[PDB]
């Protein structure tokens, strides 16, 4: 049937929210770098 | 005096900023729009925002006009409403920038943040470049940086050349001057001194140390060799070792094979080599094959 | 008298104006308005607002007019009726600005606001440049700013150049002057001044202050050296150390290898330098490379 | 006799007119009326307002009339009936204004109102401008402005140029002429003068302060380039620092490094100075560089 | 403005300034003095030990 429900090829959540970059810290550089792996 | 000549401040540093303008007022000798579509359409831009809206897919062809790079450096605790110098570059087919001016232009840093407002005359040197300028006060600050100063009880000098010796140095010429514990070296590039808690007190300090005098110790013995220029230096401290010497062309004032005595002092080896009577062309070639057998007791580097 | 001439006052500070404009009166020497569509939609536009429409589609191919940028500087304390100096320049494929009018042209800030009405003659010098003029008088403030000087009891002197130093004379001069506790420096920037509270008060503090003479204490040994127009120039702080230098042509008067003694004022270098007999386009050179030896103790920027 | 020639009257101010016209009268170098529409249609226009009413789509090519620009100056207090001083210019493809005469032209403001009413005989200088005139009391004042002067009792002088030392001589020069607390500084820019209600108490007393004298305290060391008719300008306040400069060709009266001595006064700076013998055009660069090192004590202005 | 990696793929300094082309020369190579800013400082082990 097409009534029944099935679950998706693609399963979960299909979007990401971006998150807020660290607070720069109070050094005399304008460069910040976020944690580098 | 002597402190303040070969350290820096921890904290007091510059930084850059870029941005994109125009310059107007050319005669003649700006870009030929019809390859630099960036200029028109940044002018298109301009007019529009100032209130007139010129229709899309038209003829235009200028002539007094120039796309440009302006760069320029924020300096330590700037402050706004001051003032900075701007350089002008241009960046597409313009033939000379020599009387334009720069229309008003936003500098951003490297996180994209308007820091400065450039606009002003441009002064073209006027053989000479010509698509390439320098403003006088040509930017104001408009953005200004946190900073820690004043906040703690440790500032770090930063050497200008890494040297233990130089560090311990000025190490001991401060604990000479501001007392027995003052300062302290952590590696050969970094003295630690501790200063009172407050603003005015670190600045007083700060103040008091920048102008000490301190005698230099003897550095490494180096030869700069700049084949690109053609040009080659030897500091104080290069010694040499008697050997023997032979190149193309080069012979005794006797044979090809020439002689060359120990020498302690510079102005020895400077004898010494002038004896060969070589062009620095050849006496580049000559050094390296000296260091690559042991007569040169010196570091060559190429820059 | 002198520190009028070192600082500035926070809160007092100059801005930009832009506009767009036409010239007119030429003598045939202004665009090719088959080129440079915006003239003529520009001037379309005012004869409308005038009275007059013309109709769409027609020929039109003028020779007395040129578009124009209109900049001017927003002076501080700005005062609505007073009247500023203007920059006009051609902006597409015009000959000359020679005799030209400038007609009314509102001046807007960064905010699209207007802040200035301009019209006048222009005065181009009559080489010289033909595209760019200026206008004496030729603007009129339309709108002011508001500000907070006045309020509080603290103004803020701005350095034009850091160095602790120098804050600290400043800070000590005024001092010494106005009483114990009226400065306090903060950093190598910015000195804080105590005032009464008020607006004349103020003025009569900062007119007793601005007039102050102090004591310029030496600063770091620079060498500047403008590749672009191929200009070289040392401050009085600049020292030698002695070392040998070789470059192209350049010989004794001995070989190619010539010495330079050390140097503690800056006559001794100018002598020592002047004995190698090489022009500034050498002299770039071999300073280049006594920086990255280590004979120049200075700080070479390019500039 | 000195303050009326450094401060303005606050309500004192000029404005600025502009008006579309006809020049009649010219030995046939009038526009090629071809290729401006607006000629045509506006001496139709006019001819229809007369009574004759030409048929529309015919031939019309004239030689002896030219479409101009009028621009003037309204002047403060202006009433109607007065006369006031135009200048007339060509605005398409036209050849000379030389003994043209201006037709009935309406001045308006920035409103879009008339003003004054422009007509009369043009004078062209008989190289000289061609197709710009001066009409000397071409026009009358048809319409006048309101004001509120008279009514309050402050007015607000407004120098010319911003300073905290001046304001503060022209306000201690008032209270010494005219009573104890007449006048106050608001800023570097504004005095405030107290004065009595009505019309002509206030006519008294900016007729008394205005003839008043005052001694100009020393302005700012500053130096003026202007690189597009090539001149410089230094007023009486610059100074120098010794340094050495080289530039191209230029060499001692000795190599191509010359010595600057220090310049307290203006003539010892000139002294210097020429003695490098450099040209103008030299000396923009020389003095770029200068500034940017820290010899020359003065603030460059590339105007 | 142009950022200088190590081997890792790291920005370690940040460069920007003007070229000083010696002026036979090389012409498509020059140097620029002081014309890089230090970003990111490495760690060591100096001072620990005997
Ligand atoms: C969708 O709802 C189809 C399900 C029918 C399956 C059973 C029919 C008797």
């Amino acid at each position: 049937c097409a009534w029944i429900p099935a679950k998706p090829l693609v399963q979960g959540a299909t979007t990401a929210q971006p998150i807020p970059g660290p607070v720069p810290v109070a050094n005399g550089s304008i460069f910040q770098s976020a944690q580098p792996i | 005096e002597r402190i303040r000549d070969l350290t820096s401040v921890q904290g007091v540093r510059e930084n850059s900023l870029i941005g994109y303008g125009l310059v107007v007022g050319l005669d003649g000798t700006g870009d030929q729009t019809t390859q630099t579509p960036f200029t028109t359409q940044t002018l298109n831009n301009m007019l529009s925002q100032l209130g007139i809206t010129v229709p899309t897919g038209t003829n235009m062809q200028l002539k007094n006009v120039a796309a440009v790079m302006v760069t320029a450096s924020y300096p330590p605790f700037a402050r706004q409403g001051q003032t900075i110098d701007v350089v002008v570059s241009s960046m597409g087919n313009a033939k000379s920038l020599r009387g334009g001016t720069l229309l008003m232009t936003p500098l951003k840093g490297v996180d994209s943040q308007v820091y400065a407002l450039a606009q002003g005359n441009i002064l073209v040197g006027g053989v000479n470049q010509l698509n390439g300028g320098r403003i006088t006060n040509g930017a104001i600050i408009e953005r200004e940086l946190p900073t820690q100063f004043g906040a703690g009880n440790t500032i770090n000098l930063q050497l200008n050349d890494e040297d233990f010796t130089m560090a311990q140095q000025i190490t001991d010429a401060i604990n000479r001057a501001r007392g027995y514990g003052s300062a302290t070296a952590l590696d050969a590039r970094t003295v630690q001194v501790r200063v009172p808690s407050g603003n005015s007190s670190q600045v007083r300090f700060l103040a008091d140390i920048q102008n000490m005098e301190v005698n230099v110790t003897p550095q490494d013995a180096k030869v700069v060799i700049n084949s690109r220029t053609g040009s080659v230096v030897m500091n104080r401290e290069v010694t040499l070792d008697s050997c023997a010497v032979a190149q193309g062309n080069l012979s005794v004032t006797g044979g090809s094979l020439q002689s060359v005595r120990s020498s302690a002092n510079l102005n020895s080896v400077v004898r010494a080599l002038n004896a060969l009577g070589a062009t620095p062309m050849d006496l580049m070639s000559i050094l390296q094959s000296m260091q690559s057998a042991g007569c040169l007791r010196a570091k060559l580097e190429i820059i």
